[PDB]
Protein backbone atom coordinates (compact mmCIF):
# COMPACT_ATOMS: atom_id res chain seq x y z
CA UNK A 1 0.00 0.00 0.00
CA UNK A 2 0.75 3.90 -0.47
CA UNK A 3 -1.39 6.49 0.70
CA UNK A 4 -0.77 9.77 -1.55
CA UNK A 5 -3.07 12.24 -1.06
CA UNK A 6 -3.84 15.61 -3.51
CA UNK A 7 -4.45 18.53 -1.49
CA UNK A 8 -4.66 22.38 -2.56
CA UNK A 9 -7.17 25.47 -3.22
CA UNK A 10 -10.35 24.34 -5.39
CA UNK A 11 -9.24 25.34 -8.93
CA UNK A 12 -6.36 24.43 -9.03
CA UNK A 13 -7.21 21.62 -10.66
CA UNK A 14 -6.54 18.56 -8.75
CA UNK A 15 -9.09 16.80 -9.86
CA UNK A 16 -7.50 17.29 -13.87
CA UNK A 17 -4.00 16.66 -12.40
CA UNK A 18 -5.51 13.26 -11.27
CA UNK A 19 -6.76 12.41 -14.47
CA UNK A 20 -5.03 13.41 -17.07
CA UNK A 21 -2.15 11.04 -14.92
CA UNK A 22 -4.64 8.05 -14.49
CA UNK A 23 -6.32 8.15 -17.75
CA UNK A 24 -3.21 9.07 -19.72
CA UNK A 25 -4.93 11.15 -22.01
CA UNK A 26 -6.47 15.26 -21.58
CA UNK A 27 -10.56 14.77 -21.77
CA UNK A 28 -11.93 18.35 -22.00
CA UNK A 29 -15.38 17.52 -20.44
CA UNK A 30 -13.16 17.46 -17.83
CA UNK A 31 -14.99 15.49 -15.19
CA UNK A 32 -15.78 16.73 -11.48
CA UNK A 33 -15.33 13.50 -10.03
CA UNK A 34 -12.13 11.41 -9.11
CA UNK A 35 -12.65 8.59 -7.32
CA UNK A 36 -10.14 7.09 -5.07
CA UNK A 37 -7.64 5.17 -7.65
CA UNK A 38 -6.02 2.00 -6.11
CA UNK A 39 -3.55 0.94 -9.13
CA UNK A 40 -0.14 -0.45 -9.94
CA UNK A 41 2.98 1.70 -11.05
CA UNK A 42 6.42 0.82 -12.19
CA UNK A 43 9.95 -1.69 -8.24
CA UNK A 44 5.71 -2.70 -8.65
CA UNK A 45 4.08 -0.04 -5.85
CA UNK A 46 0.74 -0.04 -4.40
CA UNK A 47 -0.29 3.05 -5.33
CA UNK A 48 -3.33 4.69 -4.06
CA UNK A 49 -4.65 8.36 -4.79
CA UNK A 50 -6.80 11.00 -3.07
CA UNK A 51 -8.95 13.76 -4.30
CA UNK A 52 -10.02 16.43 -1.60
CA UNK A 53 -12.18 17.95 -4.47
CA UNK A 54 -15.40 19.49 -2.78
CA UNK A 55 -14.07 19.30 0.61
CA UNK A 56 -12.16 22.75 0.89
CA UNK A 57 -14.19 24.88 2.70
CA UNK A 58 -15.72 22.85 5.60
CA UNK A 59 -12.93 22.41 8.23
CA UNK A 60 -13.81 19.95 10.42
CA UNK A 61 -14.64 17.36 7.23
CA UNK A 62 -11.32 17.89 5.46
CA UNK A 63 -9.03 16.64 7.75
CA UNK A 64 -10.59 13.11 7.49
CA UNK A 65 -8.97 12.51 4.54
CA UNK A 66 -5.06 13.16 6.21
CA UNK A 67 -4.96 9.70 8.51
CA UNK A 68 -2.60 7.16 7.85
CA UNK A 69 -1.65 9.27 4.72
CA UNK A 70 1.95 8.14 3.08
CA UNK A 71 2.68 11.51 1.42
CA UNK A 72 1.03 14.92 0.40
CA UNK A 73 1.09 17.11 -2.82
CA UNK A 74 0.10 20.48 -1.95
CA UNK A 75 -0.50 22.54 -5.15
CA UNK A 76 -1.22 26.23 -6.13
CA UNK A 77 -1.45 27.16 -9.47
CA UNK A 78 1.50 28.30 -10.85
CA UNK A 79 -1.15 31.14 -12.43
CA UNK A 80 -2.28 32.16 -9.02
CA UNK A 81 -1.37 34.35 -6.30
CA UNK A 82 -4.79 33.68 -5.15
CA UNK A 83 -3.65 30.09 -4.17
CA UNK A 84 -0.03 29.96 -3.93
CA UNK A 85 -0.33 32.45 -0.79
CA UNK A 86 -2.85 29.29 1.09
CA UNK A 87 -0.05 27.10 1.02
CA UNK A 88 1.86 29.05 3.54
CA UNK A 89 -0.97 30.13 6.03
CA UNK A 90 -3.92 26.97 5.42
CA UNK A 91 -2.92 24.39 3.70
CA UNK A 92 0.92 23.64 5.59
CA UNK A 93 -0.54 24.04 9.24
CA UNK A 94 -2.72 21.32 8.80
CA UNK A 95 -1.29 18.75 7.12
CA UNK A 96 2.13 19.56 9.67
CA UNK A 97 -0.43 19.24 12.54
CA UNK A 98 -2.18 16.48 11.70
CA UNK A 99 0.11 14.50 10.61
CA UNK A 100 3.79 15.38 12.11
CA UNK A 101 5.99 12.92 10.31
CA UNK A 102 4.05 12.74 6.50
CA UNK A 103 6.55 14.38 3.80
CA UNK A 104 5.23 16.96 1.28
CA UNK A 105 5.92 17.05 -2.57
CA UNK A 106 4.82 20.78 -2.98
CA UNK A 107 3.61 20.92 -6.79
CA UNK A 108 3.10 24.28 -8.67
CA UNK A 109 0.47 23.57 -11.50
CA UNK A 110 -0.30 24.90 -14.74
CA UNK A 111 3.26 25.60 -16.70
CA UNK A 112 0.99 25.61 -19.50
CA UNK A 113 -0.71 29.00 -18.37
CA UNK A 114 2.50 30.13 -16.86
CA UNK A 115 3.61 31.31 -20.59
CA UNK A 116 0.13 33.74 -21.29
CA UNK A 117 -1.66 36.42 -21.21
CA UNK A 118 -0.90 41.65 -14.46
CA UNK A 119 -4.21 43.57 -15.05
CA UNK A 120 -4.59 42.31 -11.26
CA UNK A 121 -1.13 43.62 -10.73
CA UNK A 122 0.07 40.08 -9.81
CA UNK A 123 2.67 37.64 -11.80
CA UNK A 124 2.73 33.53 -11.99
CA UNK A 125 4.09 31.88 -9.19
CA UNK A 126 7.89 31.30 -10.90
CA UNK A 127 10.16 28.55 -10.53
CA UNK A 128 12.22 31.04 -8.01
CA UNK A 129 8.85 31.72 -6.20
CA UNK A 130 8.06 28.56 -5.71
CA UNK A 131 11.17 27.09 -4.63
CA UNK A 132 11.34 30.08 -1.81
CA UNK A 133 8.10 28.38 -0.36
CA UNK A 134 8.82 25.14 -0.97
CA UNK A 135 12.00 25.59 1.24
CA UNK A 136 10.11 27.97 3.88
CA UNK A 137 7.74 25.41 4.58
CA UNK A 138 10.16 22.65 4.84
CA UNK A 139 9.02 19.97 1.50
CA UNK A 140 10.80 16.99 0.37
CA UNK A 141 10.91 18.18 -3.42
CA UNK A 142 9.54 21.03 -5.27
CA UNK A 143 7.24 20.23 -9.11
CA UNK A 144 6.00 22.11 -11.71
CA UNK A 145 3.61 20.48 -14.82
CA UNK A 146 0.41 20.95 -17.00
CA UNK A 147 -2.08 18.74 -17.39
CA UNK A 148 -2.98 19.49 -21.11
CA UNK A 149 0.74 19.18 -21.64
CA UNK A 150 1.35 16.34 -18.76
CA UNK A 151 4.94 17.78 -18.80
CA UNK A 152 6.67 17.04 -15.45
CA UNK A 153 2.95 15.13 -14.76
CA UNK A 154 4.76 11.49 -14.96
CA UNK A 155 7.62 13.12 -12.60
CA UNK A 156 5.64 14.27 -10.08
CA UNK A 157 3.91 10.51 -8.95
CA UNK A 158 7.64 8.73 -9.55
CA UNK A 159 8.33 11.62 -6.76
CA UNK A 160 5.82 11.20 -4.71
CA UNK A 161 6.74 6.92 -4.30
CA UNK A 162 10.36 8.02 -4.08
CA UNK A 163 9.55 10.16 -0.95
CA UNK A 164 7.29 7.00 0.64
CA UNK B 1 -18.48 19.85 -27.58
CA UNK B 2 -21.20 22.75 -27.28
CA UNK B 3 -22.37 23.89 -23.52
CA UNK B 4 -25.40 21.58 -24.48
CA UNK B 5 -23.28 18.97 -25.06
CA UNK B 6 -20.84 19.71 -21.77
CA UNK B 7 -24.90 19.94 -20.55
CA UNK B 8 -25.12 16.39 -21.63
CA UNK B 9 -22.20 14.80 -20.18
CA UNK B 10 -22.70 15.95 -16.55
CA UNK B 11 -25.76 14.53 -16.50
CA UNK B 12 -24.35 11.52 -17.06
CA UNK B 13 -22.16 11.98 -14.63
CA UNK B 14 -24.01 12.72 -11.69
CA UNK B 15 -26.00 9.38 -13.07
CA UNK B 16 -23.03 7.32 -12.97
CA UNK B 17 -20.78 8.13 -10.33
CA UNK B 18 -24.33 7.81 -8.11
CA UNK B 19 -24.97 5.04 -9.90
CA UNK B 20 -21.07 3.47 -8.66
CA UNK B 21 -21.89 5.27 -4.75
CA UNK B 22 -25.30 2.99 -4.24
CA UNK B 23 -22.54 -0.13 -5.93
CA UNK B 24 -20.06 0.46 -3.29
CA UNK B 25 -22.81 0.76 -0.61
CA UNK B 26 -24.25 -2.42 -1.60
CA UNK B 27 -20.52 -3.53 -1.41
CA UNK B 28 -20.42 -2.55 2.54
CA UNK B 29 -23.51 -4.25 3.31
CA UNK B 30 -22.98 -7.60 1.18
CA UNK B 31 -18.99 -8.49 1.30
CA UNK B 32 -18.48 -7.02 4.52
CA UNK B 33 -21.23 -6.28 7.04
CA UNK B 34 -23.36 -9.65 6.49
CA UNK B 35 -20.20 -11.58 6.66
CA UNK B 36 -18.98 -10.21 9.75
CA UNK B 37 -22.00 -10.48 11.25
CA UNK B 38 -20.99 -14.04 11.95
CA UNK B 39 -18.22 -13.41 13.36
CA UNK B 40 -18.56 -10.28 15.42
CA UNK B 41 -21.07 -8.94 18.50
CA UNK B 42 -23.85 -6.28 17.88
CA UNK B 43 -22.23 -4.04 19.69
CA UNK B 44 -19.17 -4.03 17.44
CA UNK B 45 -21.04 -4.13 14.94
CA UNK B 46 -23.03 -1.36 15.42
CA UNK B 47 -20.22 0.79 16.18
CA UNK B 48 -18.22 0.25 12.79
CA UNK B 49 -20.73 0.44 10.61
CA UNK B 50 -22.42 3.71 12.04
CA UNK B 51 -25.69 4.28 9.79
CA UNK B 52 -24.69 2.90 6.38
CA UNK B 53 -27.52 -0.16 5.81
CA UNK B 54 -29.40 3.41 6.23
CA UNK B 55 -27.11 5.55 3.68
CA UNK B 56 -27.69 2.16 1.07
CA UNK B 57 -31.74 2.38 1.65
CA UNK B 58 -31.41 6.66 1.09
CA UNK B 59 -29.28 6.58 -2.04
CA UNK B 60 -31.10 3.57 -3.61
CA UNK B 61 -34.54 5.56 -3.45
CA UNK B 62 -32.64 8.66 -4.53
CA UNK B 63 -31.12 6.78 -7.44
CA UNK B 64 -34.55 6.03 -8.54
CA UNK B 65 -35.77 9.64 -8.18
CA UNK B 66 -33.22 10.68 -10.06
CA UNK B 67 -33.00 8.20 -12.94
CA UNK B 68 -37.23 8.96 -13.53
CA UNK B 69 -36.12 12.89 -13.34
CA UNK B 70 -33.80 12.66 -15.81
CA UNK B 71 -34.93 10.37 -17.97
CA UNK B 72 -38.86 11.27 -17.88
CA UNK B 73 -38.55 14.99 -18.23
CA UNK B 74 -36.25 16.58 -20.74
CA UNK B 75 -34.25 16.71 -17.47
CA UNK B 76 -36.79 19.67 -15.97
CA UNK B 77 -37.33 18.50 -12.45
CA UNK B 78 -33.76 17.78 -11.19
CA UNK B 79 -33.09 20.50 -9.30
CA UNK B 80 -36.37 18.86 -7.14
CA UNK B 81 -34.74 15.15 -6.43
CA UNK B 82 -31.89 17.29 -4.51
CA UNK B 83 -34.33 19.77 -2.68
CA UNK B 84 -36.24 16.82 -1.77
CA UNK B 85 -33.54 14.60 -0.25
CA UNK B 86 -31.71 17.75 1.89
CA UNK B 87 -33.48 16.83 4.95
CA UNK B 88 -33.09 13.32 4.91
CA UNK B 89 -29.31 14.00 4.20
CA UNK B 90 -28.39 15.05 7.76
CA UNK B 91 -27.79 11.26 8.59
CA UNK B 92 -24.49 11.76 6.79
CA UNK B 93 -24.00 14.60 10.53
CA UNK B 94 -24.00 11.43 11.91
CA UNK B 95 -21.80 9.54 9.63
CA UNK B 96 -18.83 11.98 9.48
CA UNK B 97 -18.95 12.64 13.36
CA UNK B 98 -18.43 8.88 14.10
CA UNK B 99 -16.27 7.73 11.17
CA UNK B 100 -13.03 7.81 13.00
CA UNK B 101 -14.16 6.19 15.86
CA UNK B 102 -15.39 3.70 13.48
CA UNK B 103 -12.15 3.19 11.89
CA UNK B 104 -10.30 3.21 14.75
CA UNK B 105 -12.49 0.18 16.33
CA UNK B 106 -11.78 -1.81 13.24
CA UNK B 107 -8.28 -1.74 13.69
CA UNK B 108 -8.84 -2.52 17.52
CA UNK B 109 -11.20 -5.41 16.28
CA UNK B 110 -8.60 -6.18 13.29
CA UNK B 111 -5.65 -6.87 16.11
CA UNK B 112 -7.56 -8.71 18.84
CA UNK B 113 -8.92 -10.84 16.31
CA UNK B 114 -6.66 -12.35 13.51
CA UNK B 115 -9.70 -14.73 12.22
CA UNK B 116 -11.28 -11.21 11.48
CA UNK B 117 -8.22 -10.07 9.76
CA UNK B 118 -8.52 -12.78 7.54
CA UNK B 119 -11.66 -12.44 6.95
CA UNK B 120 -11.39 -8.87 5.85
CA UNK B 121 -8.84 -10.11 3.12
CA UNK B 122 -10.99 -12.53 2.09
CA UNK B 123 -13.91 -9.43 1.92
CA UNK B 124 -12.51 -6.77 0.21
CA UNK B 125 -11.11 -9.64 -2.64
CA UNK B 126 -14.63 -10.76 -2.72
CA UNK B 127 -15.68 -7.45 -3.35
CA UNK B 128 -12.88 -5.37 -5.47
CA UNK B 129 -10.05 -8.26 -6.19
CA UNK B 130 -8.16 -6.27 -2.99
CA UNK B 131 -7.71 -2.86 -4.28
CA UNK B 132 -9.96 -1.38 -1.39
CA UNK B 133 -9.74 -2.32 2.63
CA UNK B 134 -12.96 -1.65 4.39
CA UNK B 135 -11.69 1.39 6.30
CA UNK B 136 -11.20 2.67 2.96
CA UNK B 137 -14.35 2.05 2.34
CA UNK B 138 -15.61 3.64 5.02
CA UNK B 139 -14.04 7.29 3.98
CA UNK B 140 -16.10 7.09 0.98
CA UNK B 141 -19.17 8.58 1.95
CA UNK B 142 -17.99 11.39 3.29
CA UNK B 143 -16.63 11.73 0.12
CA UNK B 144 -19.84 11.57 -1.69
CA UNK B 145 -21.82 13.93 0.25
CA UNK B 146 -19.17 16.99 -0.65
CA UNK B 147 -19.42 16.28 -4.17
CA UNK B 148 -22.62 17.20 -5.01
CA UNK B 149 -22.14 21.01 -4.37
CA UNK B 150 -19.49 20.89 -7.15
CA UNK B 151 -21.77 18.41 -9.63
CA UNK B 152 -24.63 20.84 -9.43
CA UNK B 153 -22.30 23.46 -10.20
CA UNK B 154 -20.91 22.15 -12.87
CA UNK B 155 -24.40 21.43 -14.43
CA UNK B 156 -25.54 25.15 -13.53
CA UNK B 157 -22.32 26.80 -15.86
CA UNK B 158 -23.19 24.40 -18.76
CA UNK B 159 -27.03 25.74 -18.29
CA UNK B 160 -28.80 27.12 -20.98
CA UNK B 161 -31.98 28.78 -19.53
CA UNK B 162 -32.94 30.79 -17.27
CA UNK B 163 -35.61 29.25 -15.22
CA UNK B 164 -34.22 25.65 -15.46
CA UNK B 165 -30.98 27.18 -13.89
CA UNK B 166 -32.58 28.85 -11.34
CA UNK B 167 -33.84 25.95 -9.70
CA UNK B 168 -30.61 24.29 -10.30
CA UNK B 169 -28.92 27.13 -8.14
CA UNK B 170 -31.60 26.92 -5.56
CA UNK B 171 -30.43 22.91 -5.42
CA UNK B 172 -26.64 24.22 -5.50
CA UNK B 173 -27.97 26.24 -1.94
CA UNK B 174 -29.54 23.10 -0.48
CA UNK B 175 -26.43 21.16 -1.36
CA UNK B 176 -24.08 23.75 -0.05
CA UNK B 177 -26.22 23.96 2.94
CA UNK B 178 -26.00 20.39 4.36
CA UNK B 179 -22.49 20.44 3.84
CA UNK B 180 -22.26 22.89 6.22
CA UNK B 181 -24.89 20.97 8.18
CA UNK B 182 -22.61 18.30 8.18
CA UNK B 183 -19.22 20.33 8.88
CA UNK B 184 -20.64 21.74 12.26
CA UNK B 185 -22.42 18.96 13.44
CA UNK B 186 -18.81 17.16 13.96
CA UNK B 187 -17.54 20.68 15.37
CA UNK B 188 -20.21 20.19 17.70
CA UNK B 189 -19.84 16.68 18.17
CA UNK B 190 -16.24 17.42 19.59
CA UNK B 191 -17.06 20.55 20.90
CA UNK B 192 -19.19 18.47 23.76
CA UNK B 193 -16.47 15.99 23.57
CA UNK B 194 -14.45 19.03 25.24
CA UNK B 195 -17.38 19.73 27.28
CA UNK B 196 -17.73 16.43 28.74
CA UNK B 197 -14.24 16.48 29.94
CA UNK B 198 -14.93 19.82 31.95
CA UNK B 199 -17.59 18.16 33.56
CA UNK B 200 -15.88 14.75 34.76
CA UNK B 201 -12.81 16.94 36.08
CA UNK B 202 -14.48 18.07 37.89
CA UNK B 203 -17.00 19.36 40.09
CA UNK B 204 -18.78 20.67 43.13
CA UNK B 205 -21.66 21.07 40.03
CA UNK B 206 -25.17 20.09 39.49
CA UNK B 207 -25.66 21.00 35.90
CA UNK B 208 -24.48 19.63 32.88
CA UNK B 209 -22.14 22.45 31.31
CA UNK B 210 -24.03 22.18 28.03
CA UNK B 211 -26.34 24.23 29.45
CA UNK B 212 -24.25 27.28 29.45
CA UNK B 213 -23.33 27.05 26.08
CA UNK B 214 -19.87 26.73 24.33
CA UNK B 215 -16.27 26.96 26.29
CA UNK B 216 -14.47 30.03 24.82
CA UNK B 217 -11.13 30.39 27.18
CA UNK B 218 -10.11 28.25 30.45
CA UNK B 219 -7.24 29.12 32.77
CA UNK B 220 -5.69 30.29 35.60
CA UNK B 221 -6.16 33.86 37.46
CA UNK B 222 -6.36 35.33 40.32
CA UNK B 223 -9.63 37.19 41.65
CA UNK B 224 -11.45 39.65 44.23
CA UNK B 225 -14.71 39.61 45.08
CA UNK B 226 -16.80 42.33 47.39
CA UNK B 227 -16.89 39.86 50.03
CA UNK B 228 -13.64 38.89 49.77
CA UNK B 229 -11.15 40.83 48.88
CA UNK B 230 -7.63 40.27 49.00
CA UNK B 231 -5.92 38.61 45.91
CA UNK B 232 -7.31 34.14 45.35
CA UNK B 233 -5.40 32.15 42.83
CA UNK B 234 -8.17 30.74 41.10
CA UNK B 235 -8.91 28.50 37.88
CA UNK B 236 -11.62 29.98 35.64
CA UNK B 237 -13.87 28.15 32.32
CA UNK B 238 -15.64 30.56 30.26
CA UNK B 239 -18.49 29.26 28.77
CA UNK B 240 -21.00 31.61 26.57
CA UNK B 241 -23.64 32.04 29.57
CA UNK B 242 -21.40 31.52 32.63
CA UNK B 243 -17.97 31.97 34.24
CA UNK B 244 -17.05 28.93 36.77
CA UNK B 245 -14.68 29.59 39.46
CA UNK B 246 -12.50 27.24 40.90
CA UNK B 247 -10.30 25.66 43.25
CA UNK B 248 -7.91 24.29 41.35
CA UNK B 249 -4.91 21.73 42.13
CA UNK B 250 -4.45 18.15 41.06
CA UNK B 251 -7.03 16.94 37.85
CA UNK B 252 -9.31 17.33 40.66
CA UNK B 253 -11.37 21.23 40.02
CA UNK B 254 -13.83 22.23 42.71
CA UNK B 255 -16.71 24.70 41.44
CA UNK B 256 -16.38 27.99 44.38
CA UNK B 257 -18.39 30.53 42.03
CA UNK B 258 -20.58 30.00 39.76
CA UNK B 259 -21.13 33.61 37.81
CA UNK B 260 -24.49 34.16 35.36
CA UNK B 261 -22.91 36.15 32.38
CA UNK B 262 -26.52 37.59 31.65
CA UNK B 263 -26.50 39.86 34.65
CA UNK B 264 -22.65 41.11 34.53
CA UNK B 265 -21.08 43.35 32.34
CA UNK B 266 -17.36 43.99 31.58
CA UNK B 267 -15.51 47.50 32.45
CA UNK B 268 -11.69 47.79 32.52
CA UNK B 269 -8.85 49.65 34.38
CA UNK B 270 1.98 49.06 35.97
CA UNK B 271 3.16 45.95 33.30
CA UNK B 272 4.89 43.88 36.45
CA UNK B 273 3.04 40.89 35.99
CA UNK B 274 -0.57 40.04 37.92
CA UNK B 275 -1.04 43.75 37.64
CA UNK B 276 -3.46 43.28 34.44
CA UNK B 277 -7.39 43.52 35.89
CA UNK B 278 -10.59 44.35 34.69
CA UNK B 279 -13.68 44.03 36.32
CA UNK B 280 -17.06 42.14 36.02
CA UNK B 281 -20.24 44.16 37.26
CA UNK B 282 -23.49 43.85 38.38
CA UNK B 283 -25.89 45.49 36.82
CA UNK B 284 -29.13 45.48 39.24
CA UNK B 285 -26.83 45.10 42.27
CA UNK B 286 -23.97 44.61 44.33
CA UNK B 287 -21.89 41.92 43.71
CA UNK B 288 -18.68 42.79 41.66
CA UNK B 289 -15.20 41.36 40.48
CA UNK B 290 -11.93 41.91 39.69
CA UNK B 291 -9.78 39.33 37.37
CA UNK B 292 -6.32 40.02 37.26
CA UNK B 293 -3.86 38.34 34.92
CA UNK B 294 -0.50 37.63 34.57
CA UNK B 295 0.30 39.46 31.61
CA UNK B 296 -1.29 42.31 29.23
CA UNK B 297 -1.43 39.43 26.44
CA UNK B 298 -3.59 37.31 28.72
CA UNK B 299 -5.90 40.44 29.83
CA UNK B 300 -6.33 41.03 26.66
CA UNK B 301 -7.62 37.10 25.08
CA UNK B 302 -9.63 37.24 27.89
CA UNK B 303 -11.52 40.50 27.71
CA UNK B 304 -12.32 39.27 23.88
CA UNK B 305 -13.80 36.51 25.10
CA UNK B 306 -16.05 37.86 27.46
CA UNK B 307 -16.93 40.28 24.62
CA UNK B 308 -17.81 37.66 22.31
CA UNK B 309 -19.52 35.41 25.31
CA UNK B 310 -21.84 38.61 25.91
CA UNK B 311 -22.59 39.42 22.50
CA UNK B 312 -23.85 35.58 21.79
CA UNK B 313 -26.02 36.31 24.75
CA UNK B 314 -26.90 39.44 23.68
CA UNK B 315 -26.56 39.97 20.18
CA UNK B 316 -26.96 43.07 17.81
CA UNK B 317 -30.98 42.48 16.73
CA UNK B 318 -31.55 40.67 19.47
CA UNK B 319 -34.80 42.83 19.55
CA UNK B 320 -35.73 44.46 16.80
CA UNK B 321 -39.14 44.15 14.78
CA UNK B 322 -40.70 42.88 17.38
CA UNK B 323 -38.74 40.06 18.67
CA UNK B 324 -36.85 38.74 22.07
CA UNK B 325 -34.22 36.37 20.94
CA UNK B 326 -32.37 34.11 23.14
CA UNK B 327 -29.51 31.83 22.53
CA UNK B 328 -31.17 28.64 22.06
CA UNK B 329 -30.33 24.92 21.23
CA UNK B 330 -32.78 23.59 18.86
CA UNK B 331 -33.06 19.46 19.25
CA UNK B 332 -35.10 19.17 15.81
CA UNK B 333 -34.35 20.17 12.05
CA UNK B 334 -34.35 23.62 11.83
CA UNK B 335 -34.76 26.67 9.86
CA UNK B 336 -34.18 30.35 9.70
CA UNK B 337 -36.91 32.38 9.26
CA UNK B 338 -35.99 35.32 7.26
CA UNK B 339 -32.64 33.51 4.83
CA UNK B 340 -34.30 30.17 4.85
CA UNK B 341 -31.33 27.63 5.08
CA UNK B 342 -31.20 25.59 8.01
CA UNK B 343 -29.77 26.07 11.55
CA UNK B 344 -26.44 24.10 11.39
CA UNK B 345 -25.33 21.36 14.38
CA UNK B 346 -26.80 19.86 17.33
CA UNK B 347 -26.61 22.72 20.10
CA UNK B 348 -27.12 26.12 20.33
CA UNK B 349 -27.50 26.74 16.64
CA UNK B 350 -29.03 30.12 16.89
CA UNK B 351 -32.00 31.85 18.54
CA UNK B 352 -35.51 31.62 19.30
CA UNK B 353 -37.89 34.38 19.99
CA UNK B 354 -39.34 33.79 23.43
CA UNK B 355 -42.66 35.55 22.02
CA UNK B 356 -43.57 34.16 18.07
CA UNK B 357 -41.05 30.77 19.03
CA UNK B 358 -39.12 31.88 15.83
CA UNK B 359 -35.87 30.51 14.61
CA UNK B 360 -33.25 31.92 13.29
CA UNK B 361 -28.63 32.65 12.61
CA UNK B 362 -27.11 35.06 14.92
CA UNK B 363 -26.35 37.10 11.46
CA UNK B 364 -30.38 37.06 10.47
CA UNK B 365 -32.18 38.46 13.61
CA UNK B 366 -32.96 41.98 11.59
CA UNK B 367 -34.04 40.41 9.11
CA UNK B 368 -37.09 38.46 10.64
CA UNK B 369 -40.55 39.22 9.82
CA UNK B 370 -41.91 40.89 12.98
CA UNK B 371 -43.86 38.81 15.35
CA UNK B 372 -47.45 38.80 17.02
ZN1 LIG C 1 -40.76 37.27 17.90
ZN1 LIG D 1 -30.62 32.91 8.53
Amino acid sequence: AIKCVVVGDGAVGKTCLLISYTTNAFPGYIPTVFDNYSANVMKPVNLGLWDTAGQEDYDRLRPLSYPQTDVFLICFSLVSPASFENVRAKWYPEVRHHCPNTPIILVGTKLDLRDDKKEKKLTPITYPQGLAMAKEIGAVKYLECSALTQRGLKTVFDEAIRAV
Amino acid sequence: MTEYDKRCCCLREIQQTEEKYTDTLGSIQQHFLKPLQRFLKPQDIEIIFINIEDLLRVHTHFLKEMKEALGTPGAANLYQVFIKYKERFLVYGRYCSQVESASKHLDRVAAAREDVQMKLEECSQRANNGRFTLRDLLMVPMQRVLKYHLLLQELVKHTQEAMEKENLRLALDAMRDLAQCVNEVKRDNETLRQITNFQLSIENLDQSLAHYGRPKIDGELKITSVERRSKMDRYAFLLDKALLICKRRGDSYDLKDFVNLHSFQVRDDDNKKWSHMFLLIEDQGAQGYELFFKTRELKKKWMEQFEMAISNIYPENATANGHDFQMFSFEETTSCKACQMLLRGTFYQGYRCHRCRASAHKECLGRVPPCG
